[PDB]
């Protein structure tokens, strides 16, 4: 299948940088108390 | 597109030097 | 393998007459090679015109042939092309050049006796090397 | 006065980054061959460096990656003639005939030279001793021999070391095909410096790691027993010492940590300085050893050694290198 | 009388020489003397090179160049033998010179023509009834474009023509038949066709001078490329001995 | 040329797709040449007209 | 189509005998009497319709034409090849020892 | 290009001037210890 | 046939309108040659906007 | 140039992966006191 090459490091990256995101923000809530 | 990866790459690494000057841990002297 | 009077034994004229060479005439005349001609001779070929070499074929097939002793002290004394129509003793160290080639003034006949020895001699001790450039080194 | 101001700016300790007067010549230099660095490598067009219309592209926009990018090296063509870009007709031609190298080199080698300066000037305004500039004199000094005395002594910046990693190796390749400098004592030397200054930067951090004192627990790192500015040492010398004396003998041994710091400085920076005039007497053909046909039978057949296996390689590279540049039979230059 | 340190590094080397103002004679010729330019020069002003228009059918006009190497492009010292015809044309058989230069120009877009700018073997011929070289004496003529790089010349994979290797050693077990332009190269003598047009005269001195202006092809890459079609303007000068 | 190309579907700017991405040329290629008005007759020879 | 002509000459008696027409000079050093006078000659007065017309060459002498006798059974003809023959590869073809 | 060289002499010849003045301007005073 | 808005430009167009029509590489988007663009080429109002 | 296609999505995984690692150790470091 002639696919978009670009497509998988563009699904990639809509799965990493948001993700990575929240769990930056989650691990650093849970080093608070 | 490897030239866009190339320059990307070089230029995180000059931002990085512009934080790892300007906005490190002081050495606070004890 | 050692430095035989075998390996000393080079054509003296055109004839087919032979010499026997010593030791001590072998390694002068490998020294006055070094003194007068190894500047533009190292390896048997010519620097200044890499065509021409110091092989025996090719002395051989000079006009006239210079792959005997007397041919090559006839040329230390005359030099010409190889084709022997045109003397070149002014672009050529000789002994009739010597004013212009001062490296030439003290060689004597058993100088250039030795000379022409050391460069017969050499083909038969290094093979392919002598004359062969750096495909050979 | 506005003078005495500019100059209280210039030599104020205060700033972040010191500038000096020093650093009044080196900020512009060096940012103008970084700017010019930075966009040749990137796009700069093909580059004819051995001036026989052959042109080598370098930049990344013309077919390179970041190994086999370089900023060429200017046209054998100009050789030491100095090409600035008000020299050429047009900036197309200023390009071509690799303008952008003499632009760079020139204004890195003033501004590296008045880094060694302003070294020795912050030293001085700090109240410290002022030999750091010393040490930094040997890189400098290879700086130097790599991109301004090999070229004088050759007669052309088109051989100068390439700006690049590629570019790099190719100018260490044939320079091994000329001038046999692995054969050279002076390189024999750097490699010994650089060898040694690896392996006594190793021994003596691994000599004082081993001896650092316990001031942390076991889940901690250690290098928070440390803190700056503390009077105390951090690592018992004496047991260092007895450690490293035991592992050879007591007299190889330095007790003297400021004897074994002067021989940490003094090792690597000999041993460079050596290796760059190296370079530098090689860039005046003063080769390195010569062993060709050294070793001779009784009748007089060449018995080869290492040293002719060498000649091969270098005779390989001799006759490959630059392929079309050469009409006559010796490469004189 | 300059020396040539009065020249060296200026760039009048790579000039020819010029006529004075006030000269627009005539130089006569005998139909029994035979006549030598003893040294004719052609300095070139302007390169301009032909587009290529994707449409089979377009105007395809000559556009400017940048010429990006330098003072090295004029054609100098070249003799021949000037002989009369019995039409009363004059014909120039040239023999020898510095009768090429290699020149690269640049177009727009970063696109570099390079071409061998040549006279080799100029054979030119005026009209008939020529018995006094004056202002109005026109020269058309051709002359052989040999290939840019000659027979010897290595290509950055190390191939070539009478050297080198015959195929991309560095793709082993690559299919040759796509690869077949680049790995053989073949040499190209083309035609060019030239126009020298007298404007001043020295009937005195025998020197006349005036402008050129010649067409040939660019340079092929050894025949990996086609080439691109070159017209050069320039002036020239030309030094007429009686032999 | 030019008027002819305007006169063309594939630069209608209605006529791409949300995730056909790139430039036009990666659509129908890249215009080398007009071919020409093209005319179709029937065999009485009357002029016929695509829709 | 695309043929690497110097090989096709290789191909021809080019490869086994000296060229009149396409030769380098220093060729003409393997036979006796040639290099560099009649040499220079015959590169001189080249192109050669066939072998024997080297001896109608201007100026030669009857040793020079008889040195060239011995020498005929040595020389072909061929089409002169434009790579062999253009930048002065007859004279210096880049080849030393 | 004219143009291009006076202003590059302009701009060099201000900066040398600035550093040969400047260690004209009483450098070995401008120390921690001494003067 | 190969115009800017076939290759997918879209910054392009907005320099073309305010009137940036040159290159330092010698072309024009107007197709034309000779024109000097000076400093305010397609090139120089990049370096202009990273500056 | 004709590239491995891989090669981007690989240097984009091999920047990621670890520095956004260190990222999330270094800022539930600071947000820890
Ligand atoms: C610290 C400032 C500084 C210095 C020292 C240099 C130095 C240089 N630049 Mg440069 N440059 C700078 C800033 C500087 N640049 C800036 C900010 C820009 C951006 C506008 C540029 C843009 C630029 C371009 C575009 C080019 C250069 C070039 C050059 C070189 C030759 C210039 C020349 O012919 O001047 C000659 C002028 C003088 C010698 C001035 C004479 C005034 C005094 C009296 C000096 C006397 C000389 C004598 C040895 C004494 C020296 C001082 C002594 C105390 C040690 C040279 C390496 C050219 C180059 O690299 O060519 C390859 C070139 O093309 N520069
Ligand atoms: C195991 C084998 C081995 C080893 C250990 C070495 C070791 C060495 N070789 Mg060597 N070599 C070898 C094999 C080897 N070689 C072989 C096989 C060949 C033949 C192909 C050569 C051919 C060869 C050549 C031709 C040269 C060397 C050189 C050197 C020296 C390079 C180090 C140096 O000069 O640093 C000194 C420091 C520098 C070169 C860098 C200067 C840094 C400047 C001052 C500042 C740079 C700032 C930078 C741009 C910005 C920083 C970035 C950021 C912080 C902003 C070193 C002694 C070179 C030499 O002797 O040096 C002169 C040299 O020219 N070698
Ligand atoms: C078997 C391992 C081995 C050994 C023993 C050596 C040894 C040596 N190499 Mg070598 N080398 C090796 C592997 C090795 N190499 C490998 C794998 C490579 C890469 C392929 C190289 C590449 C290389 C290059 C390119 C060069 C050398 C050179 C040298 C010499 C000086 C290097 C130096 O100061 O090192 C740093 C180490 C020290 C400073 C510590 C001191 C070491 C000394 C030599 C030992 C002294 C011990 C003493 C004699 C024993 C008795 C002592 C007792 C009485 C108390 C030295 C003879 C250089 C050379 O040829 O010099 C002539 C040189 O140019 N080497
Ligand atoms: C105003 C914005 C804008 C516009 C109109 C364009 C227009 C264009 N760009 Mg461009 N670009 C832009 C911004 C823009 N760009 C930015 C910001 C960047 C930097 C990243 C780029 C980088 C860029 C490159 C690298 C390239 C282009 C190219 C192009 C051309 C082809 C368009 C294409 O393939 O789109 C494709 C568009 C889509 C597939 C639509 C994406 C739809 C998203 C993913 C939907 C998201 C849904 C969302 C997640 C839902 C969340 C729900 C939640 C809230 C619950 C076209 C002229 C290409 C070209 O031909 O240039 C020569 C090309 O190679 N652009
Ligand atoms: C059957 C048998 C015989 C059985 C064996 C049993 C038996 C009883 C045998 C014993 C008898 C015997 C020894 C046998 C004889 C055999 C023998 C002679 C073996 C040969 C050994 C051999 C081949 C070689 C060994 C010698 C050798 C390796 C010498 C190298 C010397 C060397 C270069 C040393 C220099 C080191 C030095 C000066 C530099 C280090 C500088 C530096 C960075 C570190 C120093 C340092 C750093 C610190 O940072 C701190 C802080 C401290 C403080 C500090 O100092
Ligand atoms: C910061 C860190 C990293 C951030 C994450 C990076 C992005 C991850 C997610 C990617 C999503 C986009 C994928 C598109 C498909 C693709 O590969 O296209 C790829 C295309 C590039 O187009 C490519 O071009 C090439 C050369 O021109 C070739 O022709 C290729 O075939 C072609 O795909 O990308 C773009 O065009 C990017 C720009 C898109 C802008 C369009 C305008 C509309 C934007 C607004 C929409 C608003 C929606 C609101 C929703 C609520
Ligand atoms: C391509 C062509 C276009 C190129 C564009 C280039 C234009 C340059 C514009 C510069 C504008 C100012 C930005 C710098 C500010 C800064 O640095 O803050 C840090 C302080 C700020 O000023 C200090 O701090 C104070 C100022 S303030 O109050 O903080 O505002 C002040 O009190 C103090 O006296 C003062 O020293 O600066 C200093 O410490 C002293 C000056 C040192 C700056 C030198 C620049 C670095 C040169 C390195 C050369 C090699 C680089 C190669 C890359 C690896
Ligand atoms: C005839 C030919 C000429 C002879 C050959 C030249 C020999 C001259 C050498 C003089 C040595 C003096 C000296 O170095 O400073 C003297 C100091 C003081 O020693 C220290 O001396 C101290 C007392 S004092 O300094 O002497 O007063 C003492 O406290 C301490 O224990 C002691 O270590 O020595 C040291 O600090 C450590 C000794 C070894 C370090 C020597 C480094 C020299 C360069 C390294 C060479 C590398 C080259 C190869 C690189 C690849
Ligand atoms: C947990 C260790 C993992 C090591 C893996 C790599 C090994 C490399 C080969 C051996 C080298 C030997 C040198 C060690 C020297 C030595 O003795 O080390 C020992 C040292 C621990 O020693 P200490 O307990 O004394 O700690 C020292 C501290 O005080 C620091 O000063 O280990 C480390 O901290 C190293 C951690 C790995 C450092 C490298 C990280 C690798 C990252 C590469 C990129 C990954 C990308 C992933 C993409 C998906
Ligand atoms: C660390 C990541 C940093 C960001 C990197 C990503 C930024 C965006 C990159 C866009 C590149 C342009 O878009 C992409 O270009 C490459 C060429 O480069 C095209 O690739 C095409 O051209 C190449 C030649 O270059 C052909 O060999 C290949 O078969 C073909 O697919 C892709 O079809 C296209 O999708
Ligand atoms: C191409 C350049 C070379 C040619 C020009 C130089 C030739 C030599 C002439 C000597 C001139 C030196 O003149 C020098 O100038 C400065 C600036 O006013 C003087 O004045 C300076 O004094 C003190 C330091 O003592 C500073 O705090 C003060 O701000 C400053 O004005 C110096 O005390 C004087 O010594
Ligand atoms: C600023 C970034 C510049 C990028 C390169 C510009 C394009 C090349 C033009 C070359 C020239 O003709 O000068
Ligand atoms: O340029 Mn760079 O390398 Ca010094 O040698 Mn001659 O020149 Mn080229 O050959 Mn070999
Ligand atoms: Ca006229
Ligand atoms: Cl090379
Ligand atoms: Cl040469």
């Amino acid at each position: 299948m002639e696919v978009n090459q670009l497509g998988l490091i563009a699904t990639a990256l809509f799965v990493l940088v948001p993700s990575v995101f929240l769990i930056i923000l989650y691990v650093q809530t849970e080093s608070q108390q | 597109m490897e030239t866009i990866t190339y320059v990307f790459i070089f230029a995180c690494i000059i931002a990085l030097f512009f934080f790892a000057i300007f906005f490190r841990e002081p050495p606070r002297i004890t | 393998a050692e430095l035989t009077p075998e390996v000393l034994t080079v054509p003296l004229n055109s004839e087919g007459k032979t010499i026997t060479l010593t030791e001590k005439q072998y390694l002068e005349g490998k020294r006055l090679f070094q003194y007068a001609c190894a500047s533009c001779h190292v390896g048997g070929i010519t620097k200044t015109n890499p065509s021409l070499d110091l092989r025996t074929e090719t002395l051989a097939l000079a006009t006239p042939p210079r792959d005997n002793i007397e041919g090559l002290v006839d040329y230390m004394k005359n030099p010409t092309t190889y084709d022997g129509e045109q003397e070149i003793a002014e672009v050529h160290p000789s002994l009739r050049s010597a004013d212009i080639f001062p490296k030439m003034r003290n060689l004597t006949e058993k100088d250039l006796v030795a000379i022409a020895g050391h460069i017969l001699v050499e083909p038969k001790i290094l093979g392919d090397k002598w004359g062969g450039g750096k495909v050979y080194y | 006065n506005l003078w005495e101001r500019f100059c209280n700016w210039v030599t104020s300790t205060d700033n972040r980054l010191y500038v000096g007067w020093f650093g009044v010549i080196m900020i512009p230099t060096l940012l103008a061959a970084t700017i010019c660095f930075v966009i040749a490598f990137i796009a700069a067009p093909p580059v004819d460096i051995d001036g026989i219309r052959e042109p080598v592209s370098g930049s990344l926009l013309y077919g390179n990656n970041i190994i086999t990018g370089a900023v060429v090296p200017s046209s054998n063509a100009i050789g030491l003639h100095f090409y600035p870009i008000w020299e050429a007709a047009s900036l197309d031609e200023w390009l071509y005939n690799g303008g952008p190298y003499q632009l760079i080199i020139f204004h890195f080698l003033l501004g590296a030279s008045c880094y060694m300066g302003r070294q020795w000037e912050l030293s001085y305004r700090l109240g410290m001793r002022p030999w750091i500039c010393v040490a930094y004199s040997a890189p400098l000094a290879s700086a130097f021999a790599v991109f301004l005395i090999y070229p004088i002594g050759q007669g052309s910046f088109s051989d100068g070391m390439p700006l690049g990693i590629s570019g790099t190796f190719n100018f260490m390749i044939v320079f091994q095909a000329e001038h046999n400098i692995l054969m050279h004592p002076f390189h024999q030397l750097g490699v010994a410096g650089v060898f040694g200054g690896a392996l006594f930067c190793a021994m003596h951090g691994s000599l004082v790691t081993s001896s650092l004192i316990r001031e942390t627990t076991e889940t901690e790192s250690a290098n928070y027993g440390y803190k700056f500015g503390q009077e105390e040492e951090t690592y018992n010398i004496v047991a260092a010492h007895g450690y490293f004396g035991r592992l050879i003998f007591q007299y190889a041994s330095f007790n003297n940590s400021r004897s074994l710091h002067f021989f940490l400085a003094a090792w690597p920076v000999v041993g460079v300085w050596f290796t760059a005039l190296g370079i530098s007497t090689m860039a005046f053909n003063l080769n390195g050893f010569n062993f060709n046909h050294s070793v001779i039978d009784a009748k007089g057949n060449v018995i080869n050694t290492w040293a002719d296996i060498i000649n091969r390689a270098n005779l390989g590279m001799e006759v490959m290198h630059e392929r079309n540049a050469h009409n006559f039979p010796l490469d004189l230059a | 009388t300059l020396t040539y340190d009065d020249i060296v590094g200026t760039g009048l080397a790579n000039k020819c020489p010029t006529l004075d103002d006030t000269a627009r004679g005539a130089y006569p010729i005998d139909s029994s003397q035979t006549y030598r330019i003893a040294r004719l020069c052609l300095q070139p002003t302007t390169f301009l090179v032909k587009e290529e228009p994707k449409n089979k059918r377009q105007e395809a006009e000559f556009v400017p160049t940048k010429l990006v190497t330098r003072e090295t492009t004029s054609l100098d010292q070249i003799q021949g033998e000037l002989k009369v015809n019995s039409d009363g044309s004059l014909t120039f058989v040239e023999e020898d010179g510095i009768d090429f230069q290699p020149v690269t120009v640049q177009m727009a877009g970063g696109e570099r023509i390079p071409l061998l700018f040549t006279v080799k073997n100029l054979v030119a011929s005026t009209q008939p009834n020529v018995t006094s070289i004056t202002t109005s004496t026109d020269f058309k003529g051709e002359f052989n474009v040999p290939s840019y790089r000659t027979a010897n010349f290595l290509d950055p994979k190390g191939r070539g023509l009478a050297s080198g290797y015959d195929s991309a050693i560095a793709l082993p077990q690559a299919k040759e038949e796509e690869l077949a332009r680049a790995n053989v190269k073949r040499f190209s003598l083309t035609k060019g066709q030239i126009s020298l047009n007298v404007a001043k005269v020295d009937g005195r001195t025998g020197e006349i001078a005036g402008t050129f202006e010649s067409e040939q092809l660019s340079d092929d890459d050894m025949g990996a490329h086609e080439p691109h079609e070159v017209k050069i303007q320039g002036v020239f000068y030309a030094s007429i001995e009686p032999a | 040329e030019k008027l002819a190309f305007y006169d063309y579907i594939g630069n209608n700017p209605a006529k791409g797709g949300l995730f056909r991405t790139g430039p036009m040329n990666k659509g129908d290629g890249i215009a080398q040449a007009w071919k020409g008005h093209a005319v179709f007759r029937n065999k009485e020879g009357e002029e016929l007209f695509v829709r | 189509e695309l043929v690497n002509v110097v090989d096709e000459k290789l191909g021809t008696a080019y490869g086994e005998k000296i060229d009149l027409n396409n030769t380098n000079i220093a060729a003409f050093i393997q036979y006796r009497g040639l290099y560099p006078t009649l040499a220079k000659l015959i590169v001189k007065n080249a192109p050669y319709e066939s072998v024997e017309d080297v001896l109608n060459i201007p100026g030669l002498t009857e040793r020079q034409k008889q040195i060239l006798r011995e020498n005929l059974e040595h020389f072909t003809v061929t089409e002169v090849e434009t790579a062999l023959v253009e930048g002065g590869d007859r004279y210096n073809n880049g080849l030393y020892k | 290009m004219e143009t291009l060289k006076i202003t590059v002499y302009i701009v060099v010849t201000f900066f040398v001037l600035l550093f040969v003045f400047g260690f004209l301007s009483g450098d070995p005073a401008r120390n921690p210890k001494r003067k | 046939l190969n115009p800017m808005w076939r290759q997918g430009m879209f910054v392009l167009p907005f320099m073309a309108r305010l009137g940036v029509t040159g290159s330092w590489s010698g072309w024009s988007i107007t197709g034309e040659t000779g024109i000097d663009p000076g400093f305010w080429s397609f090139e120089g109002v990049a370096l202009a906007h990273i500056v």
